[PDB]
C-alpha cells in the first residue's frame, strides 16, 4: 500500500527445531544433523519475500532483523552459516565483549553491512567514513601492545584515539539519542578535540556535550535535521571549543 | 655495566627455555582434546548417515 | 463399557486392540489386571497411558511398571480419564508414588477425595503476571551476581558429582524453613538414599507438616520418570489456584524427564533426532515448563536443578532448557576441583532481576565491576600459562591480585557441610556482600593472603582468619 | 491419449503416471495448465521436469515452480522435449528466467523464434583445441600475475565493498570492444537486491547492449536454481557454434548449483552422501562444466564467483569445484581502501598459465621478480612493526621504495567509472604491461614520486601525469 514496515524474528533456530521435529514425524529423510534439506530453501524463501519496491509498485519497502542463537559463539555452525549466507550482513555480538564492559558488546571486526554508505545521511557517511580504519588500528595494536612495548609515538596516539573512540560507543539501555547528536559526537571524536579528555571522564564529556547542545548551537541541529548535511566546519569547531573550556575535566 | 650485560642475556635465555618447555606441554594437553573431537565428529557423521539410510 | 485385548509387548511399549468405534483418547489410562491360570503365570497389576493411535483400532501405550509377565491376548480395562492424583490438604506431609498411592506407610488416602487429572493445558497469556522481585538467599555469589527471584524459574545446572544436591539442600534450608507457604518436593531420577535423608530431615526439622513429596526415583521404569513431575505439577498447580497460596516447588534432575522420553521414544517408532533423542523435544519440554507459572490467583517459585551430560553444554537437552529460566547458576567442574564451593561460574550464570532500577545502583556498579575485572583475569590466562607473571605490566599485575582474592571470596560455608567438615556455615546478608566485595574492589585488604578469603562468610571473618594465620 | 495423471505432490516433487507405451523420456519437459473448475480451486500454470522412471508406468518430475495447489489427477501434457530456450541475437539486452521467458517489461519473443534444449553432451576429445591460449584482458594485473587461460576456467574470490561488479564489467567492456565477442550472465541462485543493483549499474554503464542475463535467485525453487546455469550455457554455447566468437559466461554462484541438487536428492529417494550432498554431485558439476571448452571455433571462458561456507575448504561442494579452475583472483579490501583498484590480490591470486612456455621468459621472469619484491616488503612491514622502527638497511628502503612504486603502478583506470571521473580509462596491453615492469624494476623511474602511478595504464602516462604534477 505504499507503506513502510519493520519485521523483527525472535528466533530463527526455533523455527528451524520445529520444522525438524516435523519433518521427521512426517517421515521424510533426515539430512545433516537430522535437518531435512530444504533447510535452506525455507529461510530463503521467507527473508526474501523483504524487499524496496520500485516507484511503478507504489514506494513501499519490508526490512526484517532475523535472530540467530549461537552456541558457545560458534558462528561456523549449521544453521547460523546458512542464515549469514541469506541476509545482507550480520551484527556479531560476544559475551567477553558484554563483560568487558562494552555494551551493547558489537563485534566490528566480525560485523558487516553490505548496504552500508548508501543507508546512511550525508553528513554521517562524510564522519563516520574513517571510524573503521580507526577500530581495526586499534584492535591490531592492542593485540599485541599490553606486552609488545614498542611504545612507538604513531602506535601510542593510535591506542589512545581507539581507547577514546571505545569508550564513546558505549552507551545504556533503552536510551536513544537523535542521529543528528550522533553526528556531532563521532565530529568531536574524529576531529581530535576530545584527545586531551581522560577515558574515564569521556562518557561524562559526551552527556554534558549533548546538555550544552540542548541549550546552544541548536541552529546546528536544526541545519543537520533539515539538510542531512553538516553545518559549517569554524561555526562547529568554535562551539566545540567553546564547550570545552566550559567543562569541567576531572 | 659488562657484568649487568651478561646477566640480562642469561636471564632472558633461561626465559625463553622456559616458555618453550611450556608451550610444549600445551601442545600435547590439546592434542589429547583434538584426538576427542576427532573421534566424535567421525562418530557423529556416521550415525548420521546410517540413519538417513535407515530412513528410506 | 468396553475392553481391549494385548497385541504386542516390547520392553516398556504395549499394544492394545479395541472394538471398533470405542478407541480410548490420548493420554487415557488403561488397567491390567491378570490373575494366575495356572502355575506357568504370574499376577500383573499394570497401568498404561495412551501415546499413539496407530490405526485398525490398535493403540500404543506406555507401561508405568515392569512389563515382565505380560501375555499376548490378556485383558485390558479402559479407565476414560487420565491418571487421577489426590489433591488438597490430605496431601501434606505425605509421600506419593507416580500414580498417586501413598508410601509411606502411614495409611490409605479416602476412596472419595478430590482427584484431578495429571494432564491439562497451560494458563493463557492474559492470566500470567509479571512483577520481579528479589528473593534472599543467604548466598553471596548467588544475591551478588545473580539475584533470584520470587515467582520465577530457577534453574542450578551442572555436571556429575559438582554439587547440585548440596545447592538444593542449602536452598532448602535457608529458605522453607521461614517461607510459611507450602513446599512441593519432586525427586524424578534421583538416589532413593537422598530421598529417604532428605524426608527424614524435613521430619526432623517439623517442616513435613507443610510439605507433600513424590519420588520416582531412578530405579523406576521410563514411564514413571516421565510423568512423576507431571504428577507433582498438579498439587502445585491446585495449591495456587484454588487456595491462592505461595508454592515452593522443588525438581531434581529434570533432565531425566527428556532423557526417559528419550528411551520411551525409540519404541514409539520414530525418526532419531540431531543426538538421539526424540523429534518432540522442544514441544514435550515446553508443556511441561509452561505450566510452572505465577498468575494472577497465586505465585509459583520454582527451584530445579538440571544435569549436563558428560559437562557437554551444548548437548541439546541442557541447551534447550536455558529458554524457560529467569535466573541460571552454572558450576563448574574446574572451579569444584581447585576447592571453590559453590562451584557456580560467576561469569556464565546470569539473572533477569541483576538490573539498577531492581537491585540498587552500588549493588548494580559492584556487580559489573566484578564480573569486568573476573573477564580480564579468564583473559590473561594463556599470557600467565606461556610467559608467567614476569612479562605482565604494572596494573595487570594488580587485575590478578584482586581477582584472585574476589574469586577466592566468593566461595562459601554452608550449614548443610557441617556433617562433613566441621565448620558451622553461614548466612551472609546481600548488604554485607556488597559491602565486603566493595571494600576488596577498593583495595582495602591487598595485604591480606588469598587464603585468608576461602571459606569464611562476612568481611570480618577475613580479617579473623588472616590474624589467626599471622598476619 | 498421451496425458498425464498427478498421483503424488511432495513439495518440489510431483509423480505423474502415463499411459503405457507413450512414457516420456528423462530430462522431458511436461506443462501443467489447469483452470478452476469451482471456487475451491486455484489456477495453476506450471513446469515439471521428467527425472526417474520409477516403473508401473510412473513417471517422477521436479517442479520448475511452486506445487501449491496442485491436486490429484490433474492432467499432464507432454512436451516431446527438453526444456528449450530462444538463443540469437534477440537475446542481446534481454533479461530471461529459467525457462527463457522474458521477465523484463519489454515485448516477448516471438514464437518463431530458433530454440534449443538444455541438456547437450560436451564437446568430444577430437574437437577440442591442441594448445593452450591466452585471453587478454586488458588488465594490468591480471595481465602480469594472473593470465586467464581462453576457454579455462577462472575463480573469483572477493565479499562487498570490493569492485567486483566493477571489475565483471570492465572484463565485458574491454572483452566486446577488443575480442569482438559478447558476455553472458547467469544469476544462479544469489540476493535478488543485488541482481537488480548489477542490472542497473549495467544500463547505466552501457555494457547492457552485449550482453545476456538470467537471473535464477534464491526466491526460486529448486528445479529453477539447478537449471538456471544451463539456460546461460546454452545462450552462450549458441554464439561459441554458430558466429565462431569467443564470449564470456558468468555464474553469480556456482555453490547453490550444487546445493540445489542435494536439497532435491533426498525428495527423488537417493541414500545420502557423506555430508548429506547427491551421490551424482561429482557427476553433475562435471556434466556442468565440461561444457565450458575452447574448440576449433570460438571458445567459452567462465568467470565463476565461488563461496565457501565457513571458509571450510574441504566441504565436499568447493573440493569438486576446485577440481576445474584453472586461475584464481582474490579481492582485498586493504587494497580497496588503500585505493588500489581493481583491488586485486597481487599475491593470493595464482594461475596456472604463468608458465615460461606460455607466457614466455621475460613475462614469467619480471612477474616472479615482482611476486619476491612483494612479498619482501609484506616481511619488512612486519620487521617494522614489532620494535625496529625504521631501522633497517640500505636494501630494505630500496626494496620498500621500489616496491611501493610497484604496487600504485598495479592499479588502472578502466573505461567504466568515466562517469564518475572524466579519465577516460585505458586498454594496457601486456608487452607493454611487462615492459613497464620491467623498468620500473631496474630503476628507470625510482625517482618519481609515488602518487604518479596511480591510476596510469601505460608506462608512459607516469611520466606525462609527474610532469603536469610538477
Ligand atoms: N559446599 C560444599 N562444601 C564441600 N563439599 C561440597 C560442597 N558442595 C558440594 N560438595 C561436594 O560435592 C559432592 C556431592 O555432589 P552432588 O551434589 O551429589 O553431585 P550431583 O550434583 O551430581 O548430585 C560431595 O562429595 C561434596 O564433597
Ligand atoms: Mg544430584
Amino acid at each position: 500500500k505504499g507503506k513502510h514496515v519493520l519485521v523483527v524474528y525472535d528466533d530463527l533456530s526455533k523455527q528451524a527445531a520445529a520444522y525438524r521435529e516435523l519433518s521427521l514425524l512426517l517421515r521424510r529423510p533426515p539430512g545433516r544433523e537430522a535437518y531435512p534439506g530444504d533447510i535452506f530453501y525455507l529461510h530463503s524463501r521467507l527473508l526474501e519475500r523483504a524487499a524496496k519496491l520500485s516507484d511503478a509498485k507504489g514506494g513501499g519497502s519490508l526490512t526484517a532483523l532475523p535472530f540467530v542463537e549461537t552456541q558457545a559463539g560458534d558462528i561456523s555452525a549449521y544453521i547460523p552459516t546458512n542464515v549469514i549466507s541469506i541476509t545482507d550482513g550480520q551484527i556479531f555480538l560476544q559475551s567477553d565483549l558484554f563483560f568487558s564492559g562494552v555494551r551493547p558488546a558489537i563485534n566490528a571486526g566480525l560485523s558487516v553491512s553490505r548496504v552500508g554508505g548508501a543507508a546512511q545521511i550525508k553528513a554521517m557517511k562524510k564522519v563516520a567514513g574513517t571510524l573503521r580504519l580507526d577500530l581495526a588500528a586499534y584492535r591490531e595494536l592492542e593485540a599485541f601492545a599490553q606486552f609488545g612495548s614498542d611504545l612507538d609515538k604513531a602506535t601510542q596516539a593510535k591506542l589512545a584515539r581507539g581507547a577514546r573512540t571505545v569508550e564513546v560507543l558505549k552507551q545504556d539501555l533503552h536510551q536513544p539519542i537523535p542521529v543528528e547528536k550522533q553526528v556531532l559526537i563521532i565530529y568531536a571524536l574524529t576531529r581530535g578535540f576530545l584527545d586531551d579528555i581522560p577515558v574515564e571522564d569521556v562518557r561524562r564529556f559526551e552527556k554534558e556535550f549533548y546538555l550544552f547542545l540542548d541549550q546552544n548551537g541548536q541552529h546546528l541541529l536544526e541545519h543537520i535535521r533539515t539538510t542531512k548535511d553538516l553545518p559549517n566546519e569554524d561555526d562547529l569547531n568554535k562551539a566545540i571549543e567553546a564547550f570545552k573550556k566550559t567543562f569541567v575535566v576531572s | 655495566l659488562l657484568d649487568a650485560k651478561a646477566s640480562e642475556h642469561a636471564a632472558r635465555m633461561t626465559a625463553m627455555k622456559n616458555a618453550t618447555d611450556n608451550a610444549n606441554e600445551l601442545i600435547r594437553t590439546l592434542t589429547l582434546s583434538y584426538n576427542r573431537a576427532r573421534q566424535a565428529a567421525i562418530t557423529q557423521e556416521i550415525t548420521e548417515i546410517v540413519a538417513g539410510a535407515n530412513a528410506l | 463399557m468396553t475392553r481391549g485385548r494385548v497385541i504386542q509387548v516390547m520392553g516398556p511399549v504395549v499394544d492394545v486392540k479395541f472394538e471398533n468405534g470405542h478407541l480410548p483418547a490420548i493420554y487415557n489410562a488403561l488397567k491390567i489386571q491378570h490373575k494366575a491360570r495356572n502355575e506357568n503365570e504370574v499376577d500383573i497389576d499394570l497401568t498404561l497411558e495412551v501415546a499413539l493411535h496407530l490405526g485398525d483400532d490398535t493403540v500404543r501405550t506406555i507401561a508405568m511398571a515392569s512389563t515382565d509377565g505380560l501375555i499376548r491376548g490378556m485383558e485390558v480395562i479402559d479407565t476414560g480419564a487420565p491418571i487421577s492424583v489426590p489433591v488438597g490438604e490430605v496431601t501434606l506431609g505425605r509421600v506419593f508414588n507416580v500414580l498417586g498411592e501413598p508410601i509411606d506407610l502411614e495409611g490409605d488416602i479416602p476412596a472419595d477425595a478430590r482427584r484431578d487429572p495429571i494432564h491439562r493445558p497451560a494458563p493463557k497469556f492474559e492470566e500470567l503476571a509479571t512483577e520481579v522481585e528479589i528473593l534472599e538467599t543467604g548466598i553471596k555469589v548467588v544475591d551478588l551476581l545473580a539475584p533470584y527471584i520470587k515467582g520465577g524459574k530457577i534453574g542450578l545446572f551442572g555436571g556429575a558429582g559438582v554439587g547440585k544436591t548440596v545447592l538444593i539442600q542449602e536452598l532448602i534450608h535457608n529458605i522453607a524453613q521461614e517461607h510459611g507457604g507450602i513446599s512441593v518436593f519432586a525427586g524424578v531420577g534421583e538416589r532413593t538414599r537422598e530421598g529417604n535423608d532428605l524426608y527424614h530431615e524435613m521430619k526432623d526439622s517439623g517442616v513435613i507438616s507443610k510439605t507433600a513429596m513424590v519420588f520416582g526415583q531412578m530405579n523406576e521404569p521410563p514411564g514413571a520418570r516421565m510423568r512423576v513431575a507431571l504428577t507433582g505439577l498438579t498439587m502445585a498447580e491446585y495449591f495456587r489456584d484454588e487456595q491462592g497460596q505461595d508454592v515452593l516447588l522443588f525438581i531434581d534432575n529434570i533432565f531425566r524427564f527428556t532423557q526417559a522420553g528419550s528411551e520411551v521414544s525409540a519404541l514409539l517408532g520414530r525418526m532419531p533426532s540431531a543426538v538421539g533423542y526424540q523429534p518432540t523435544l522442544a514441544t514435550e519440554m515446553g508443556q511441561l515448563q509452561e505450566r510452572i507459572t505465577s498468575t494472577a490467583k497465586g505465585s509459583i517459585t520454582s527451584i530445579q536443578a538440571i544435569y549436563v551430560p558428560a559437562d557437554d553444554y551444548t548437548d541439546p537437552a541442557p541447551a534447550t532448557t536455558f529458554s524457560h529460566l529467569d535466573a541460571t547458576t552454572n558450576l563448574e567442574r574446574k572451579l569444584a576441583e581447585m576447592g571453590i564451593y559453590p562451584a557456580v561460574d560467576p561469569l556464565a550464570s546470569t539473572s533477569r532481576a541483576l538490573a539498577p532500577e531492581i537491585v540498587g545502583e552500588e549493588h548494580y556498579q559492584v556487580a559489573r565491576k566484578v564480573q569486568q575485572t573476573l573477564q580480564r583475569y579468564k583473559e590473561l590466562q594463556d599470557i600467565i600459562a606461556i610467559l608467567g607473571m614476569d612479562e605482565l605490566s604494572d596494573e595487570d599485575k594488580l587485575v590478578v591480585h584482586r581477582a584472585r582474592r574476589i574469586q577466592f571470596f566468593l566461595s562459601q560455608n554452608f550449614h548443610v557441610a557441617e556433617q562433613f567438615t566441621g565448620q558451622p556455615g553461614s548466612y551472609v546478608p546481600v548488604k554485607e556482600t556488597v559491602r565486603g566485595f566493595k571494600e576488596i574492589l577498593e583495595g582495602k585488604y591487598d595485604h591480606l593472603p588469598e587464603d585468608a578469603f576461602r571459606l569464611v562468610g562476612r568481611i570480618e571473618e577475613v580479617v579473623e582468619k588472616a590474624k589467626a594465620m599471622g598476619v
